[PDB]
């Protein structure tokens, strides 16, 4: 990006730019991902495949088609985009877990397995052994049910502040 | 309205000498009363200056007279009466706001009581509402 004029065009560049974009997706640094996209040329995002593929992956992820982003594993423009797809898989499962967190009161084991793609069912305890929202596998897992007092001290602080500002000579 | 006095000897006044010596500025700074003048303040007697010896203990005992109780300090105004007073004063302040709008408009088109009354009303509203809000907060905390 610095010495564009003096240096000549690097044909072996967009592959790495897309690789870095995919790495940003995997690490879940969406802000940096979009700053990088803004730095990139507008035309390339559509003309090229190396940049367009990470762009499409993030588009699917931010649209919410987790099935589509999973299915988009196969279309790897180059082999370099490998193991970043796996970190991205971990990040996708974490995001799905966050959806289950902030929503989905009272979820069950079979639907959780179907939705939040776990490994083999004998390993189904994964993310309950680690993320572990005190699940309490009460057969149904209850989602552990994870999700009235006057703040008189704070309100008195505010009211005394009003009185202070009214009574100060200034 | 209290006043001390002493008589002037009949000889001294006629002798031209003043009834009382004057060696210092103390003693003056007192305006003699017109009633005393017309009844002969300086012709037969003279007004002595009255000072009061106030001790700190005596002053504190005097203060005990109207000293407020911690009860009345921590007590709350009747809430229905408070709401009625707030509504009344807010309506009065509305009327003064209309008056003050017309006053500013007319004065600035041809180039006070409304502004002053409105300031007084806003002051009373603020003080009363803030005092009761804080008293309620303190009660809720302290009494549990």
């Amino acid at each position: 990006f610095d010495y564009k004029e003096q240096l000549p065009e690097s044909a072996y560049m967009h592959q790495l730019l897309g690789l870095n974009l995919l790495f940003l997706l995997s690490q879940n640094r969406v802000a940096e991902f979009h700053t990088e996209l803004e730095r990139l040329p507008a035309k390339d995002i559509q003309t090229n495949v190396y940049i367009k593929h990470p762009v499409s992956l993030e588009q699917y992820l931010m649209e919410g088609s987790y099935n589509k982003v999973f299915l988009a594993k196969g279309n790897i423009p180059a082999e370099s985009y490998t193991f970043f797809i796996d970190i991205l898989l971990d990040t996708i499962r974490d995001e799905i877990a966050g959806c289950i967190e902030k929503a989905y009161e009272k979820i069950l084991f079979t639907e959780a397995t179907r939705i939040l793609f776990f490994n083999t069912p004998k390993k189904m305890t994964d993310y309950a052994k680690k993320r572990g929202w005190v699940l309490g596998p009460n057969n149904y897992y209850s989602f552990a049910s994870q999700q009235t007092t006057i703040p008189s001290t704070e309100l008195a602080k505010q009211v005394i502040e009003y009185a202070r500002q009214l009574e100060m000579i200034v | 309205v209290i006043d001390a006095f002493r008589l002037i000897n009949a000889n001294m006044m006629v002798l031209g000498h003043e009834p009382r010596q004057t060696t210092s500025n103390l003693g003056h700074l007192n305006k003699p009363s017109i009633q005393a003048l017309i009844h002969g303040l300086n012709r037969h007697y003279y007004s002595i200056t009255i000072n009061y010896r106030k001790n700190e203990l005596e002053q504190k005992m005097l203060l005990n007279l109207h000293k407020k109780s911690w009860m009345e300090g921590l007590t709350l105004q009747d809430y229905s009466e408070h709401c009625k007073h707030n509504e009344s004063v807010v309506k009065e302040m509305l009327e003064l706001a209309k008056n003050y709008n017309k006053a500013v408009e007319e004065e600035d088109k041809m180039t006070q009581d409304p502004k002053r009354h409105l300031e007084e009303h806003v002051d009373v509203l603020m003080t009363s509402n803030i005092v009761q809000c804080l008293a309620a907060m303190l009660d809720t905390v302290v009494f549990k």
